[PDB]
RNA sequence: ACCAAAGCUAGCUCAACAUACUAAACAAAUACAAAAAUACACCAAAAUAAAAUAAAACAUUCACCUAACAUUAAAGUAUAGGA
RNA sequence: ACGAGCUACCCAUGAGCAGUUUAAAAGAACCAACUCAUCUAUGUGGCAAAAUAGUGAGAAGACUUGUAGGUAGAGGUGAAAA
RNA sequence: CUCGCACACGCUUACAUCAGUAACUAAUAAUAUACUGAUAAUUAACAACCAAUAAACCAAAACAACACUAAAACGUUUAUUAAUUACAUUGUUAACCCAACACAGGAGUGCACCAAGGAAAGAUUAAAAGAAGUAAAAGGAACUCGGCAAACACAAACCCCGCCUGUUUACCAAAAACAUCACCUCUAGCAUUACUAGUAUUAGAGGCAAUGCCUGCCCAGUGACACCAGUUUAACGGCCGCGGUAUUCUGACCGUGCAAAGGUAGCAUAAUCACUUGUUCUCCAAAUAAGGACUUGUAUGAAUGGCCACACGAGGGUUUUACUGUCUCUU
RNA sequence: AACUAUUCCAAAAGUUAAACAACUAACUUAACAUGGACUAGCAAUUUCGGUUGGGGUGACC
């Protein structure tokens, strides 16, 4: 109806999504890892 | 947005995350779900006698400062077993076989401290 | 066949062993030597872990065979839960046992005489219900978790309230949850009923036995009922780990030693977790068994013989709606042989203390039929329980 | 990702035993059967179908067993009962006029004179008449029931040739088996089954079947009436 | 894997293909390491080896770029050990079948120190090294003690 | 007269050289929901680059396009190409 | 590569449905909470990148809803409206 | 005037005390829960954390007496071992969250309907037009595409289409579209991750839409079975002419051509090319509307279903009553 | 093309006679599974010549 609330937060589900751990079990995400590592983001992952 | 650069404390998620702030364990959770306390982990505290003895925590301004030595592995071996060893030469009972009557430890697992796994904090 | 488990779920067998471990005289290298995985390397395999020192609860579970009290007869145990298939038949195959509908008569007269009533006994025993089912909790409808004990505790006190008119009621003792170990041997077949029951209301001297001679040698010619393709052993614990040695939950010299009690009680919110009430009349006829049996071997001995004393207990067991009544006498030791003398059961069963309860009004088109309050009322329930408690006196 | 099976318990129970329904879905959580899911809730009876189970294998002649009580299944359109004998109790499928408080003999014994067949038996195929009803039909001796389970068919036995059975299946199909195999013999439960009216689209719901497409689909040429010579007879026998 | 002209005219469309060695399931039997290994070989194994006249003959005669297996090498320094050693323990029972078969492979045989480090990836190499370098560093007390009676010594040596 | 306007520094760019090539900083904590001392396991893996575009469309084809061998010529020659 | 914290459909696990009418909790009836979104008027850089006021439909069911999980773009999902 | 107190989730100090506010936040001020600074603060009993392995138990929750069908969440006991020893660790503020805002929107649960929460108006004036409301003489749909909206009304009838409750285009379509009980075709003879711990009264792939009466003729083409024959239309799809005849218009009959069969029953100016505002009757003072009949519709028509019917519908049409500022004609 | 099923030849494992007449061939095939074909399904890539008293239809080139 009407919208843009479309985040509804959870820790739970912020940290399972994009978290460390999920970012590291899998090759692709550790390549995301590294890509920030090259970017030199602050944050590397939630 | 939620938060991403504010570092993650218990005080921020639901009621199952609990993660403590880096105390050390003190115990196990036993069998009625309570929790039992094991008087071997908690830190004892070793105190001496401070009353009759003179040190205080500052030094007096006149007094000297010296020249600033390190102590390193040698010096440490000349002060004690130097003088043992070059006195049991001399007396020809030197035995190379055991060092031990100078103080040298072949193996670190007998004793209470141990030096290089570091069984003590402090 | 059609195997119960999934490949799928059990855990997966072990990696292929790595090829340089077929080879003879060749010594594989392992990542072993850098205390973690590596690809490039030799799977390393390790010997089954001894910790030298062994710890109490990390340590993996010791084999049953391992035990002091291993042995390889399977003995089968009767205990608290168990449900027995056909239940009353079983209970006194197991038991050698004749059974008898009434209560007996000693106990039936005891109960009709309007001397032992209480005061007003409608009144109390309908304030006993009334409370139990409702008015004991801060909620509108209690579970029968809380009131199955509650009922059959204020009627245990409404019986109590005559320790003034009859004074040898306080020769009696109550107890809670103790240690029962009834061994016994019958027809190659070891049983043992072992476990706790709730209540065991206990006495300082013995009960009376409730038998005529005439009943018992008329017992002597009864034919034991026989269930052709049920063993009469199901619905109990096969057990390889036993000790046989007749046990009362009390050592020697207890002020209370004679059992006159039993209680049971059905207390579950859930049908499938409660007993079939045939199989409750079951489990109180062997735990009565078992109660007898025990002084039955401590006050004669371990000897296999009929009994010139004949030792009675007696057993009481509720949905806390639903009431039933057992009288054991045990007139036999030696239960290895189908042709003696048996022991002796009168039960009456489905015993209903009230019909139905209402904890709140039942309205039809805006108006009350149906006040708050029991439907129905038997005194007579209540009448044999005041009398199985009175039994004594 | 990756969803474990429910289907994990190792021993056996007649206790009802708790699982978790999975709408269509393959390990995987892509959808491979289309239209199911959300039914009941349902707890699964383990039925077993090796009818002839000796109790322990010390003692392996022909035994007899007590049924106990004749219940619904959720799980299979047929009612199932439950049967105990011995120490031991198992759900099997239930016959069609099998009550409680019953009688049941389960033999693997052959003889020249066949058996008056009852109907919550179970002999070997070589051991019954010609013309009898069967279901719950091993197909290799030793492996335990799969065809004619369902509630209300029948088989019938066919003929014995060269110590080997041929059976005619629900779908008039005949199968050639070893005459070693075993069969209960009779119409399995619940023979109405076929005549029950789904009253509304919420009753299939409960049943746990999803609506099927609104997509328009242009009939094929698969489509019409086919009329073929029935298939050629399935033999389980391995010839030499 | 390549790609392909369909019907092999050069104007048709061109599509991916790939060609798959045909696998077979065979169990071979080395003389030399007195064992029967179950493997996956070609046809054209299966032709080497009966051209080189024996499986052990068509392992050592074999470079290792021409073997390309990982478990060719692994094979081959067995059995190449074996024989620089001239292990006892290849027939207990017999010397004279064993130097009867370490006869015929005389040609191939090479001192101990190669024999070991043949099928060797550059991961289990750098290990096995790592592992013949591997020491406890030694306690200063020794090292010092040395250093004094280095000392005394030529203190006792010089009057 | 307000709003404004002016600086010349911060640093950068491109090469040269060069040793050799994952800087600095590590007390504790860090791969539980990273930064949470402490319990019986599992662990791990590879398959051709494609297309936009050029051919005035598009179908075979289309340099360079994350594979060390540079430089002066031979030579835009021999060859290859819906030639 | 990243996305199913919105939405589609599932899986686990919880939670709601008062009064009235009926032998009945019958995808019955009246009517709240609740869920939808019929018709009109406002509003149209608005309170709002879909709302407000009235009015409506369902309201023990193919019902609503919380939490945690799943399916991914040559795909998914779909009581088909591409 | 009435969305109140708490918890979960989520927010993170925005909360508290003292002081300050020229300017910065508040869409203005006054001053301050929101701007500034300094100083403090939520204390566990509630909550999180908080055993395995064998063994008996077929018996729903619904005030549970006992049952219904869709067959149902939630544990006892017995045995074997479970470090045994005060005080462990962590959540405790708020006026708060998702919507770029101190947003009339979105937000689970338990109790309350007030005892708790709050303020529609910065100050005036009382022009037009606009919004929201209350009332209205006589008339009562004459308004209008339509009784849209409104009403002191809150009733009855008849058609079309869909059987029904349900579902759909979040943000222009809620329907006659989809689904659907039922009926029908096809495809399968079977085992450890779907179907399914199932087994042809079962399971998939569809079609059509309950019920009732029905579902006519066609296998030549195109499919699909049968690897060719041959079989199949509740498979894709099809189901005709010209001439001569009863005094006369018609044509039972006759001739002949072509087809695989030549459109059967029913219904019909229809939501059905055009002709079309077909023709007639009823309804109205008056009707291209509505209903009823006639009806070649040469372009209806039988599970791409044909015909009747109950009940149902925020579906689309028509009548009557009543009611009314819709309108005469505005105040 | 790939992929999914079908059918076939080859590959691979085998098996039989010592074959027939007078004075070498033939057959076999459990699951995987390769090379080359076949028939379908599911698909992949690419394109809608121009003129025209606007385009389309017709006409033309
Ligand atoms: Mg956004
Ligand atoms: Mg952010
Ligand atoms: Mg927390
Ligand atoms: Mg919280
Ligand atoms: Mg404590
Ligand atoms: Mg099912
Ligand atoms: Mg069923
Ligand atoms: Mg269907
Ligand atoms: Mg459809
Ligand atoms: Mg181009
Ligand atoms: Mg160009
Ligand atoms: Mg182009
Ligand atoms: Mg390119
Ligand atoms: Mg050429
Ligand atoms: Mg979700
Ligand atoms: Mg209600
Ligand atoms: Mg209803
Ligand atoms: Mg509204
Ligand atoms: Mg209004
Ligand atoms: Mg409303
Ligand atoms: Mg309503
Ligand atoms: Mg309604
Ligand atoms: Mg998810
Ligand atoms: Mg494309
Ligand atoms: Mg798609
Ligand atoms: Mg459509
Ligand atoms: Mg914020
Ligand atoms: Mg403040
Ligand atoms: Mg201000
Ligand atoms: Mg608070
Ligand atoms: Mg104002
Ligand atoms: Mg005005
Ligand atoms: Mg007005
Ligand atoms: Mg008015
Ligand atoms: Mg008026
Ligand atoms: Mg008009
Ligand atoms: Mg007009
Ligand atoms: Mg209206
Ligand atoms: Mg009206
Ligand atoms: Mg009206
Ligand atoms: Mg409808
Ligand atoms: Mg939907
Ligand atoms: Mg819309
Ligand atoms: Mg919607
Ligand atoms: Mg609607
Ligand atoms: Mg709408
Ligand atoms: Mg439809
Ligand atoms: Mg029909
Ligand atoms: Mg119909
Ligand atoms: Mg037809
Ligand atoms: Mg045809
Ligand atoms: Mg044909
Ligand atoms: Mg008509
Ligand atoms: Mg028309
Ligand atoms: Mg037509
Ligand atoms: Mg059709
Ligand atoms: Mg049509
Ligand atoms: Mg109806
Ligand atoms: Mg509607
Ligand atoms: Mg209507
Ligand atoms: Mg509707
Ligand atoms: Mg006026
Ligand atoms: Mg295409
Ligand atoms: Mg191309
Ligand atoms: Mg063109
Ligand atoms: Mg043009
Ligand atoms: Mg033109
Ligand atoms: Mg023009
Ligand atoms: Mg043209």
């Amino acid at each position: 109806k009407a919208r843009g609330n479309e985040y509804q937060p959870s820790n739970i589900k912020r940290k399972h999504k994009h978290g460390w751990v999920r970012r590291l079990r899998t090759p692709t995400g550790v390549q995301v890892i590294l890509r920030r590592m090259h970017k030199g983001r602050k944050s590397l992952s939630h | 947005g939620a938060d991403r650069m504010s570092k993650w404390t218990s005080k921020r998620g639901p009621r199952t995350f609990c993660k403590g702030r880096g105390a050390k364990g003190t115990g196990f959770h036993g069998r009625d779900g309570k929790f039992v306390q094991i008087k071997e982990m908690i830190p004892e505290l070793v105190v001496p006698e401070l009353a009759g003895f003179k040190l205080k925590p500052y030094v007096n301004y006149r007094a000297p400062e010296g020249t600033d030595t390190p102590l390193t592995a040698k010096q440490l071996f000349l002060e004690t077993a130097a003088p043992a060893i070059e006195k049991d030469f001399k007396a020809g009972t030197f035995d190379p076989e055991h060092l031990e009557k100078y103080g040298f430890e072949p193996t670190q697992e007998g004793k209470l401290f141990q030096l290089y796994p570091k069984n003590f904090p402090r | 066949a059609y195997e119960w488990g999934v490949r799928s779920t059990r855990k997966p067998e072990p990696p292929p062993l790595d090829r340089v471990y077929e080879i003879p005289g060749l010594e594989p290298i392992t990542y072993a030597g850098k205390m973690h995985f590596m690809p490039g390397l030799a799977r390393p395999v390790f010997p089954p872990w001894d910790p030298g020192w062994t710890h109490p609860k990390f340590r993996r579970l010791p084999p049953l065979h391992e035990h002091p009290l291993y042995k390889d007869q399977a003995c089968y145990v009767f205990h608290q839960r168990c449900r027995l298939l056909e239940g009353v038949k079983q209970a006194l195959w197991l038991t050698k046992t004749q059974l008898i509908e009434g209560l007996p008569e000693k106990v039936l007269r005891l109960a009709d005489d309007p001397r032992n009533h209480i005061e007003n006994q409608d009144e109390r025993v309908l304030n006993a219900i009334s409370h139990a089912r409702l008015w004991h909790s801060t909620e509108d409808i209690p579970k029968r978790e809380t009131y199955c004990p509650v009922i059959v505790d204020s009627l245990i006190q409404l019986c109590k309230s005559q320790i003034l008119k009859h004074p040898s009621l306080a020769r009696r003792i109550c107890a809670q949850n103790n240690t029962l170990s009834a061994t016994w041997n019958r027809e190659s077949i070891l049983l043992q009923v072992h476990g706790s029951s709730g209540a065991r209301l206990n006495a300082k001297d013995p009960l009376p036995p409730v038998a005529s001679q005439e009943e018992v040698e008329a017992t002597k010619n009864h034919v034991l009922e026989t269930f052709y393709p049920i063993s009469p052993t199901m619905g109990l614990q096969e057990c390889n780990v036993y000790d046989v040695n007749d046990d009362t939950g009390f050592q020697e010299g207890y002020p209370y030693p004679c059992p006159h009690t039993l209680y049971f009680l059905e207390s579950a919110n859930l049908r499938p977790r409660r007993f079939q009430p045939d199989q409750l009349r079951a489990k109180m006829i062997l735990f009565a068994f078992g109660s007898a049996l025990a002084q039955a071997r401590l006050l004669y001995g371990n000897d296999s013989k009929v009994l010139e004393q004949p030792v009675v207990v007696q057993s009481v067991g509720t949905d806390g709606r639903l009431f039933q009544f057992l009288v054991l006498q045990l007139n036999t030791t030696d239960l290895a042989s189908d042709e003696g003398v048996k022991n002796l059961a009168w039960v009456d069963s489905d015993q209903l203390l009230y019909q139905h309860f209402w904890c709140l009004p039942v309205i039809k088109k805006k108006v009350v039929v149906e006040p708050v309050g029991p439907i129905g009322f038997q005194p007579e329930t209540f009448r044999k329980f005041l009398a199985l408690y009175l039994h004594g006196a | 990702a990756t969803s474990v099976s429910w289907k994990s318990r190792t021993k056996y129970t007649v206790m009802p035993v708790k699982m978790r329904k999975s709408g269509g879905r393959n390990h995987t959580g892509q959808i491979q059967v289309h239209g199911i899911g959300g039914g009941h809730k349902q707890r699964y009876r383990m039925i077993d179908f090796l009818r002839f189970r000796p109790e322990h294998e010390s003692k392996p002649g022909p035994f007899e067993e007590k049924v106990i009580a004749v219940r619904y299944d959720p799980c299979r359109s047929a009612d199932i009962a439950l049967v105990a004998g011995g120490n031991r109790k198992r759900w099997i499928i239930a016959t069609e006029n099998m009550k409680a408080g019953d009688t049941v003999l389960n033999s693997d014994h052959i003889g020249r004179m066949a058996v008056a067949a009852r109907e919550g038996d179970a002999h070997p195929l070589g051991a019954l008449p010609v013309g009898t009803l069967i279901n719950n039909v091993e197909s290799e001796p030793g492996r335990g029931a799969q065809y004619i389970r369902a509630a209300g068919t029948c088989g019938v036995l066919l003929r014995k040739v060269n110590g080997t059975a041929i059976i005619q299946l629900p779908s008039k199909r005949q199968m050639q088996v070893l005459e070693t195999c075993i069969a209960t013999v009779g119409r399995v439960s619940n023979v109405d089954h076929n005549k029950r009216v789904i009253g509304k689209a919420g009753r299939n719901r409960w049943l746990g079947k999803r609506p099927n497409s609104g997509l328009w689909q242009r009939k094929g040429g698969w489509a019409g009436r086919k009329i073929r010579p029935l298939p050629p007879m399935k033999s389980y026998v391995k010839l030499p | 894997l390549g790609h392909r002209y369909v019907n092999n005219d050069k104007l048709s469309k061109r599509v991916r293909k790939v060609w798959k060695p045909q696998l077979f399931q065979r169990e071979l039997y080395s003389e030399i390491l007195d064992k029967r290994f179950t493997v996956t070989v070609t046809m054209r194994t299966l032709d080497l080896i009966d051209q080189a006249c024996g499986f052990d003959f068509y392992i050592l005669k074999t470079p290792k770029e021409d073997l390309c297996s990982k478990f060719g090498m692994d094979l081959k320094r067995g059995m190449l050990l074996r024989l620089a050693r001239q292990d006892p323990q290849l027939h207990p029972d017999d010397p004279a079948r064993r130097a009867a078969i370490y006869d015929r492979y005389k040609a191939f045989v090479i001192p101990e120190a190669e024999a070991e480090w043949v099928g060797l990836t550059l991961d289990e190499a750098v290990e096995k090294q790592r592992l013949l370098e591997e020491k406890d560093p030694i306690p200063l007390f020794k090292i010092f003690v040395e250093e004094l009676l280095g000392q005394l010594q030529q203190q006792a040596l010089s009057e």
